[PDB]
RNA sequence: CAUUGGUGAGCAGCGAAGGAUUUGGUGGAUUACUAGCUAAUAGCAAUCUAUUUCAAAGAAUUCAAACUUGGGGGAAUGCCUUGUUGA
């Protein structure tokens, strides 16, 4: 039921710090802020570490044979991660500004630029168990002057050599009897190091600065050791090297600098391979993959990644995500894709199991509050702050109609009609409901009678009414078909601010912001129940809150609701770091889920330190804007005490925490939080979960494959939906052949057909077995049908899953096949040449 | 005794166990090695900051430690050990089998004394080493030379001398050469302590009375004698600030503090650590600083300072006394009742037998407060009823705690033991509530239990009774009357829906409670003695009396398991956080890991002490479980957690793999007629089916730059036959009408691979290579796997050389190929029929 | 912009415009987004516009 | 942060600057504090310009100008990023040399910015007055020494004297003897009358960070 | 008659060698614990100096440089740019 846990976080591809390959060249792992994404770039598949650091990322570092992973946060607060197994190995504590991790190539130690010191550190084994202490220190060598700003192993493990604001490079040995063969340092830049690397045959060294130099070092003479024999330069006039990288197997030298270039030189000899332009912000950071092929660039201004392979020049993917600037959520009506709507005035439709965007809709000006489907996945609305409500279709990508009012309001919720013929926004600088026609694109009407501004509407479906709710303490109920126009009031306690209709439509759950999920019968206008939330709420304290969270309240109420599709349970989300879980039959909550533990946020925390908090003011609202070495990073863009408008320059204060927005998926028991760092998706596993139903002590593994072996498919499916073991179901469900199949799916009970509803979504459209599955749907649709057509709400999200694996991969092996069959008629049919 | 699921973590809660700890100095700031049962810690000593743990346990306990700068000497059973931060550095293995007793470095020579009186003096190799490693030479103490030997101690500035004081006189033996040099004249008492005095030649000597007798070495005179009456001496430290105090320790629990100039008391600190535990059995005044290290033997470290005086002129004469600066600490007994306080798995509470409650860390061993039993002002007027003389409450034997309303009120309910109450505590504040709760038919509350909402506390006495309170006004509000003995298991429903009680009648009894009715009544066999509810799947368990744990699911309310092989009382016990084991410590001193699903007792672990309390995590990674003897909490970590785990039966043995690891591999074909698709990624048909426009899409916008030299063949210049070898495999395969290796090679090749050879097949002559390939394509589709992506090659071959085969059409082979083609395609029609089917009805069923 | 932003973003919208923009005919494929997959597959023009 | 000492010409005040706005104007020798100030943003540097009574401080982007009491009279928005104050004190003559690669003198009596001049060379990385002379030697990134003057818009004279960036120079009160430090490990004891080096101390075994001269020939290094 | 207004005088009740309110200071926590210093593959920590030096390496935009300005008018004299005379 409600066993949900951190699953994936979507739309977002890339903050900041440290991009890394896979060794293989297929994964590619990017830090959002805590988390760590992993996207596997063939087979389509991402995912997200459930473990979160307590501040931003600046380092990761993935072992060669893809073991363990390291993540160090700002601040040396480092994780080690068992890779394979999802799982947290250690935390270390490193109290310097950690530069840059990087294991050896060997895999048995790993160095660490953290200040201007050079730390060494022997690896952990991972066939080994948990110790107190698994960290053992190999060395620390202090000679540089400042902070280290870079390092790189040798290709053979013995040497290191770091890279530092010294303007100077060194050169370490590993073992301390090679000390006297490598002990040397490299002067000559003119404004920093930014890079230090070795040839393939390491008698060749390369070290590019920010000025914008490579320097080509060799053990030449004029005994004789370490000449400069060429400098090469960049004659770039205001852009910087920002980052660096150089493959030496194929001898590549990748720079990305601070214009946007990123340039690709061939380096023993410096001929420009080629110069292309990422963006019109900075390059942050390059990376390449071991065979060479692919490199992997990101910026954080705006936030976004791209792998570029550079032989033929083709993007293999550019994306960008999203931070603090997400109004609004839908899903596809499938587990297929999330349509986010964003204040940049864009609207994307991403992915969920290969986290990236498919597509970007970009016609608004000004924000766009709220977007949603038809009764059907193909035409989407979205509603602005431009004053306009555009219709999309997504098949051809085009804005086919936009409506807008007449005295330019702007508007701020809307809802569309289950058959597709009429859109009604509902604004908060006029309090009417305006609504349009969908085929013609005039506007209907005005519904007027709301004494103050519209927060929510929606459309109760399987009777079609209109529910609008609003800061006039009112819940107000429009008929507005079949020739009656007619309306009702309900009065509730409070300002409601959010609105939910259940899948049925004979219910209204409200929110309000006395903190009250209230809920209402729709008919008769009497209220059923409601869900007191205040006290299951975590609200923080601020930064610059002169006042206790106990005792503010700008986060105890919810402004997002919505219904399951059962219409049992609702998710519930607001202004604060709490998402909640609750239960409508028995108001009373299931679950209570912490959205952020990041301190570079504000809300998270309800007691801050008193360390921090000095007597002239907090140690943490000092600027420290104008200690930074860059005119860029120094200047202060921002307009006094403006919010929610802009960039996250133009404002002067910590990014809050917030969810902006919260639906259940429609197929399967995950839901989605659009929230200040992306889109928070939370799923269950059946997997994992041991959760019997009506047991016995005969029902046991053993019992279910003895009763396989003696050859009784329906018990052997029973008990093993009795054990509700995941490995039993599938075994069984493979055992069984197929002239029985539908004897037992006649046979099967009523209370077991949800369950199984449920596995042959999952399993099919996860599975290779297209023609098993189809016989078997046949056979269950065929045996239940009046069943479930009767209980339309019990096999909603089951039903649902299984109409996706229809369409999604079963009438595409259809559509080829009727392709192959009609052009061969054609080919073997029709008169030849000549 | 070994285990196959957990390992050992580390024993939480110690600071001290009675072995006089060594304090090292670094550069400026001070370290302090403290013994802990087989390991020791080092702390800080400006902050007392948990920094180093010793890494591996020792084969028996510590006896003696010693402190250089960097290196730590630990004398366990018979051997040496010389450790650098946790890490065994170096073994010194003696050569008897009496035990080693003291312990002194000093130079180059490392002086170690087992209990028969014989000092085995160890040497550095070379002089630039940095710790003793060759045995030397074995010096020895007879009968009628000294005692038993008390300590060994080095004065400064004495080459090659080792003082060695016994029961009765002070040695000083050379110990290059290994002569005797000096022997005092017997005391007349017998000496326990002895501690090197910061002027040259004095040495301090503790007896058994009270004196303290300053000795000087260069003579053999006893330059003072300071006594301390009715008492025993335990550790002497003096001053080296610019004051010249001295510190007596006593064996009482008592730290006297002298001025030796004035011959003066300036103070005493009385009862500072338990008599009962040995007293003070360490002081130490760090070397220049006011500050004195005072550890007991009651798992406790102090230190204190003195302050400077009020005074201005006068000064040395108004000594302030000595004030309290800061301490860590443990339990002195063993504990009785732990469990998770959070599930971040960040806090532990544990009540034990010494009457406190702590609240223990298991991220930070500094964050370990005690929580504070100081109680609150009424909220009617009247005065609390108690003694005068401030006390603890009596021991704890349950705890209950639900995080859902913290920082607002209570969250805690704790029931003592023979008292007719149960107490509020709140683990916010760190204190106890201001609600205790009765249970109104004169009985001792035997069991205790919380909502999950937070609001509700249900206490079940000793005579049957089932009181409500809320928690909030900690007010009552009902009453359950089922049982008539004893009440030994509360628990309620997630949903607040449900409620089983167990008692000592062998009653199990489900109630409802948003009605208030009954819905069933079991009875077992035996008694019944703990009940553990998990509520993620509504299963709980009872431990019985006929040594059995019997597993009820809680709605349809009946035994669906009962786990047997308990040899005796069964302690303690509890769930997975998932559902799936029960892991129960008995009195036989084993730990069982027994799985809920097979049935079977999968793991067994023997130990030495009995174990009486085990927790599994709220997270899935730590057990914490905790002893008889010992006043810590072992943890314990999960191999499974981190890697997969068999579930067999172990314990007949000891004292399928499908199933085993219970993952199951899906076939890779069911049937030999049923179609499949192909075992990867679906996106592979898209990819060849619409491989250039996506291609298209990638490319930028603009052109990229280059140079204009550029070498030609830059890819074959990134440096480090006759046929092509799909054309051979395929001309092999027309050879011997097997086309097996080739669809193996074509599932095999990626996207572009694929097209670029079905684009460069031969197309001119008798089309050789067009007939090969399609009678491999036919092989393939009469082999019936990887359908969409034979499908797809033909589409590809169709796109490809469609127009060379349509103007050849009517050509014999291409001609009998299609046809061959043509009938296996026919007969693979029945998929769309069977797609047409499932939509039109499921569509149907869904919106009609 | 600055004074959007200023105000936070609370105005009164632009009065209106109007602006015959041209289209193309290209596959959706190319239309969309640069990543391994895809969503549509038809033109982006209809019959009739054709 | 980081503190930052200035005292007085007469020698009996203190004025103390923290890198984060700790700003403390104080009496140092009788344990007066005469203005404390706490400014949030980053600052750089402070002197006392004529008298205990005005200070000047270097801020985030302006300098500003302060009473005895701390009460702010001016900012100045012509001083745009200094890190470098300075005053001669017989001319009355604000000096701020920035990280724009300007100088500029600003008259305090009057209140009228006296010059404006561009080093090209980027920004300035030190600076010190000859005294003896009221002459600016300030020391670029690129190892130059240049002695500026408000009324030529031209370096009077430039002076390479390390390998790199120029870290801290520090000229005698008499003005004949400069000493320069730079990153190059180095550190130069150059003659400013007919500006001939003197001695060139070579490897310092770390760069120089600070120089200072007393009134007795005192040379003191960090 | 009430006071859901203040100031006092007494009970009933609670009630173990007392009780209540306010308050200065210090310690420990408020993020998840791998020891101090330095010129650092080691040394010191009771000291770095009567080895603290030499050898090596190390010098673009022939100066590219305020990306750093509240709005309008101007700018004698300055400063910048371009040309010119004379050395």
């Amino acid at each position: 039921k409600s066993d949900f846990k951190f699953s994936n976080l979507l739309g977002t591809v890339y903050r900041q710090g440290n991009i890394t390959f896979s060794d293989d060249g297929k994964q590619l792992l990017s830090p959002v802020g805590n988390r760590v994404s992993v996207f596997d770039l063939i087979n389509n598949k991402s995912f997200t570490f459930e473990y979160e650091h307590r501040k931003n990322i600046a380092a990761i570092d993935l072992n060669k044979q893809g073991t363990l992973l390291i993540s160090i946060d700002e601040d040396g607060r480092a994780i080690l991660v068992n890779f394979k197994a999802r799982n947290v190995l250690h935390h270390f504590n490193f109290k310097e500004k950690c530069s840059a991790v990087k294991f050896s190539p060997d895999g048995r130690l790993f160095a660490l630029a953290s200040g201007r010191f050079l730390q060494i550190w022997k690896t952990p084994d991972v066939n080994k168990d948990r110790q107190f202490a698994p960290f053992v220190r190999h060395r620390v060598h202090a000679g540089h002057f400042q902070d280290i700003t870079s390092l790189t192993w040798s290709q053979d493990s013995r040497f290191i050599l770091t890279t530092s604001k010294d303007l100077s490079a060194k050169i370490w040995s590993v073992d301390s009897e090679e000390k006297n063969l490598a002990a040397t340092t490299f002067n000559g830049h003119r404004d920093y190091v930014m890079g230090a690397f070795f040839s393939h045959d390491q008698e060749k060294i390369y070290t590019v600065s920010k000025d914008g130099a490579v320097f080509v070092w060799e053990f030449t003479k004029r005994k004789y050791s370490w000449r400069i024999t060429k400098k090469h330069f960049f004659y770039a006039n205001q852009a910087k090297v920002k980052c660096v990288t150089f493959h030496p197997a194929t001898r590549l030298l990748a720079v990305g600098f601070t214009s946007g270039e990123f340039r690709l030189y061939d380096l023993p000899d410096f001929t420009l391979i080629q110069q292309l332009s990422m963006g019109q912000n900075p390059v942050n950071t390059v990376s390449v993959n071991q065979t060479g092929e692919w490199l992997a660039f990101g910026s954080s201004k705006l936030g976004q990644l791209l792998v570029y392979e550079w032989q033929s020049e083709s993007y293999i993917l550019k994306q960008q995500g999203h931070f603090d600037s997400t109004n609004s959520l839908a899903y596809s009506p499938d587990g297929s894709r999330v349509v986010t709507a964003s204040e940049d005035g864009k609207i994307k439709v991403w992915d969920i199991t290969s986290g990236f965007c498919l597509a970007t809709f970009e016609e608004h000006t000004s924000s766009v509050t709220a977007v949603q489907f038809a009764k059907r996945g193909q035409v989407m609305f979205s509603s602005s702050l431009d004053g306009t409500v555009r219709a999309w279709d997504l098949i051809r990508y085009r804005n086919f109609r936009t409506f807008t009012g007449t005295e330019r309001i702007q508007f701020n919720c809307l809802a569309v009609d289950p058959s597709g013929e009429v859109v009604c926004a509902g604004s908060l600088d006029n309090f009417d409901i305006h609504v349009w026609s969908v085929q013609t694109g005039q506007l209907l009407d005005a519904l007027s009678g709301h004494e103050g501004p519209v927060s929510c509407l929606s459309f109760s479906q399987e009777n079609s009414v209109l529910a609008s709710a609003s800061w006039d303490k009112t819940i107000r109920i429009w008929s507005i078909f079949g020739r009656s126009q007619q309306v009702e009031p309900i009065e509730v306690y409070s300002d409601v601010l959010a609105l939910s209709m259940r899948p049925d439509g004979k219910e209204v759950a409200v929110s309000t912001l006395k903190g009250q999920i209230s809920i209402f019968n729709i008919e008769d206008a009497k209220q059923v129940g409601n869900i007191d939330c205040r006290k299951d709420i975590i609200s923080g304290r601020f930064n610059q809150d002169r006042f206790t969270a106990k005792n503010s309240e700008r986060s105890k109420f919810f402004t997002t609701i919505h219904y399951s599709f059962d219409g049992m349970a609702i998710v519930a989300g607001g202004n604060n770091n709490s998402i909640c879980l609750y239960d409508v039959p028995n108001e009373v909550l299931l679950k209570r889920f912490i959205v952020s533990r990041n301190m570079a946020l504000n809300g998270t925390l309800e007691f801050l330190n008193s360390k921090k908090m000095t007597e002239a003011g907090s140690l943490d609202l000092i600027d420290d804007a104008g200690e930074n070495s860059d005119l860029e990073d120094r200047i202060d863009n921002s307009l006094p005490g403006s919010q929610r408008g802009g960039d996250l320059s133009t404002r002067k204060m910590r990014p809050e925490v917030r969810v902006t927005s919260v639906q259940f998926s429609p197929t399967a028991n995950a839901f989605a939080a659009a929230s200040t760092e992306g889109l928070l998706i939370y799923s269950t596993n059946d997997t994992i979960l041991f959760d019997p139903f009506d047991l016995d002590v005969d029902v046991t593994p053993h019992s279910t494959v003895e009763a396989l072996r003696e050859k009784q498919f329906l018990n052997a499916l029973v008990m093993a939906f009795r054990l509700n073991e995941e490995y039993l179901i599938n075994k069984v469900y493979e055992a069984i052949p197929i002239k029985e199949i539908p004897l037992v799916a006649s046979n099967i009970p009523a209370i077991y057909l949800p369950r199984i509803l449920k596995f042959i979504g999952d399993f099919a459209i996860e599975s290779q077995h297209i023609e098993f599955n189809l016989i078997w749907i046949k056979a269950l649709l065929s045996a239940s049908g009046g069943y479930i057509n009767e209980h339309k709400y019990l096999f909603s999200t089951a039903m649902r899953s299984i109409q996706r694996f229809i369409v999604r991969v079963a009438k595409e092996v259809v559509n080829t096949t009727t392709d192959n069959k009609y052009t061969y008629r054609f080919l073997v049919s029709t008169d030849g040449s000549m | 005794k070994n285990s196959k699921i957990f390992s050992p973590f580390r024993i939480i809660g110690n600071v001290s166990n009675g072995v006089p700890f060594a304090t090292g100095t670094l550069g400026s700031t001070f370290y302090i090695v403290t013994c802990v049962g087989k390991t020791f810690q080092i702390y800080d000593a400006n902050t007392l900051h948990l920094l180093f743990v010793s890494e591996k346990e020792t084969p028996s306990s510590i006896v003696a430690l010693s402190a250089h700068f960097h290196y730590v000497y630990a004398a366990y059973e018979n051997k040496v050990g010389i450790y650098k931060r946790g890490i065994e550095e170096h073994l010194l293995e003696l050569e008897t089998d009496a035990n080693v007793e003291h312990l002194c470095i000093f130079g180059d020579y490392l002086c170690a004394s087992t209990d028969d009186n014989s000092i085995f003096i160890y040497k550095k190799s070379d002089p630039q080493d940095k710790y003793p490693s060759e045995f030397y030479t074995k010096l020895t103490v007879t009968e009628i030379q000294g005692g038993e030997i008390v300590s060994l101690q080095h004065l400064a500035t004495y080459l090659n001398k080792l003082t060695v004081v016994t029961k009765s006189n002070v040695l000083l033996f050379n110990v290059r050469t290994g002569k005797l040099v000096f022997t005092s004249n017997e005391f007349p008492d017998q000496i326990t302590t002895a501690e090197p005095a910061p002027v040259l030649d004095i040495i301090a000597l503790g007896t058994v009375t009270g004196e303290v007798i300053m000795f000087n070495m260069r003579k053999g005179k006893r330059i003072r004698t300071i006594k301390i009456p009715q008492s025993r001496i335990s550790s002497l430290s003096f001053r080296t600030d610019g004051s010249s105090h001295l510190s007596v320790g006593t064996s009482s629990g008592d730290l006297i503090f002298y001025d030796l100039d004035r011959r003066s008391r300036i103070h005493v600190l009385k009862n500072i650590h338990r008599e009962s535990y040995g007293g003070v059995t360490q002081a130490t005044f760090l070397n220049g600083q006011p500050i004195i290290v005072t550890s007991g033997g009651d798992n406790s470290l102090k230190e204190y300072v003195f302050d400077p005086s009020l005074s201005q002129g006068s000064g040395d004469v108004v000594v302030q006394p000595p004030r309290y600066l800061r301490s860590r600490g443990g339990h002195s007994q063993p504990p009785s009742y732990i469990a998770f306080a959070d599930s971040q798995s960040h806090f532990m509470l544990s009540a034990s037998k010494d009457r406190s409650l702590w609240s223990f860390s298991l991220r930070k061993d500094a964050q370990s407060q005690e929580m504070s039993q100081r109680l609150h002002k009424k909220q009617d007027g009247g005065r609390v009823g108690g003694s005068t003389i401030k006390s603890k409450f009596p021991e704890i034997v349950a705890l209950a705690i639900e995080n859902a309303r913290i920082g607002e009120w209570e969250n805690i309910i704790t029931a003592h033991k023979d008292e007719k109450f149960a107490r509020t505590w709140d683990m916010r504040n760190k204190r106890v509530g201001r609600w205790t709760f009765d249970t109104t038919d004169d009985g001792f509350v035997k069991s205790v239990a919380m909502s999950q909402c937070g609001n509700f506390g249900f206490i079940g006495s000793s005579n049957g009774s089932i009181t409500i309170y809320n928690m909030q006004s900690g007010i009552l509000r009902k009453k359950y009357k089922l049982h008539k003995r004893a009440v030994t298991g509360i628990s309620l429903d997630g949903m607040n829906r449900k409620m089983v009680s167990c008692g000592l009648d062998g009653i199990v009894g489900f109630y409802d409670f948003n009605k208030s009715t009954l819905l069933g009544k079991l009875k077992l066999d035996a008694p019944i003695t703990a009940m553990v509810y998990h509520r993620s799947s509504d299963l709980f368990a009872l431990a019985l009396d006929d040594l059995s744990i019997v597993v009820i699911d809680a709605v349809t309310q009946r035994v669906v398991r009962q786990l047997w092989g308990h040899s005796n009382r069964i302690t303690a016990f509890d769930f997975s956080p998932e559902g799936r084991w029960i892991v129960s410590a008995s009195l036989d001193s084993t730990i069982r890991t027994w799985d809920l699903p097979t049935g079977g007792c999968i793991d067994g672990i023997i130990v030495d002490n009995v174990a009486t309390n085990v927790k599994f995590s709220p997270n899935g990674d730590l057990l914490a479980t905790t002893h008889v003897t010992g006043n810590g909490i072992c943890i314990w970590t999960n191999r499974a957690q981190f890697k997969t785990v068999s579930t067999r039966t172990i314990d007949e043995s000891e004292f399928l793999n499908d199933i085993d690891f219970n993952t199951y591999t899906s076939l890779e074909q069911i049937d030999k007629e049923l179609l499949t698709l192909s075992i990867g990624p679906r996106s592979k048909m898209n990819t060849l089916l619409h491989l250039d426009v996506i291609r298209k899409r990638s490319k930028p916008k603009e052109a990229p730059k280059k140079s204009e030299k550029l070498p030609f063949f830059l890819q074959l210049s990134g440096e480090k036959g006759f046929e092509s070898h799909f054309t051979k495999q395929l001309r092999e395969g027309s050879q011997s009408k097997d086309y097996s290796s080739l669809l193996a090679t074509l599932i095999n090749f990626s996207p572009a691979a694929v097209d670029l050879e079905i684009r460069s097949l031969n197309s001119f002559e008798p089309f050789d290579e067009i007939v090969w390939f399609i009678d491999a394509l036919t092989q393939g589709l009469k082999s019936n796997k990887n359908f969409e992506l034979y499908e797809t090659f033909m589409s590809l071959l169709f796109k490809a050389h469609g127009d060379v085969i349509h103007a050849n059409n009517k050509n014999q082979d291409i001609a009998s190929a299609l046809q061959n083609w043509e009938d296996v395609h026919k007969k693979e029609d029945r998929l769309d029929d069977l797609v047409k089917f499932c939509m039109g009805v499921a569509a149907f069923v869904t919106t009609a | 912009y600055k004074l959007d932003v200023l105000s936070s973003v609370h105005f009164v919208p632009k009065p209106a415009s109007t602006s015959l923009e041209i289209r193309v005919e290209t596959p959706t494929i190319s239309m969309e987004d640069a990543q391994p997959l895809y969503m549509s597959n038809a033109s982006s023009l209809a019959p009739q516009e054709i | 942060g980081p503190y930052h000492i200035k005292y007085a010409k007469n020698g009996t005040h203190l004025l103390i600057t923290g890198r984060k706005g700790h700003v403390a104007s104080m009496d140092w020798r009788k344990g007066q504090l005469r203005a404390e100030l706490f400014l949030n943003e980053t600052c750089h540097s402070a002197t006392y310009l004529q008298n205990e009574q005005y200070f000047a401080v270097a801020q985030k982007k302006y300098t500003f100008i302060y009473d005895h009491e701390g009460t702010e009279l001016h900012r100045l928005k012509q001083h745009i990023e200094a890190r470098h104050l300075d005053f001669l004190p017989y001319h009355y003559l604000l000096v701020t040399a920035g990280e724009t690669g300007w100088l500029k003198y600003h008259d305090v009596s009057t209140g009228q910015l006296v010059s404006e001049l561009r080093t090209k060379a980027g920004p300035t990385m030190a600076m010190a007055q000859n005294p003896w002379n009221a002459v600016m030697h300030l020391g670029h990134s690129n190892g130059t020494v240049s002695l500026w003057s408000p009324s030529m818009p031209e370096p009077l004279v430039k002076l390479l004297s390390a390998r790199g960036p120029v870290n801290s120079i520090a000229i005698d009160r008499s003005g004949y003897y400069m000493a320069t430090t730079g990153a190059d490990r180095s550190m130069k004891i150059w003659d400013i009358r007919n500006f001939k080096q003197l001695h060139s101390v070579e490897s310092l075994p770390t760069p120089g960070t600070n120089v200072s001269i007393s009134d007795t020939g005192l040379l003191a290094l960090s």
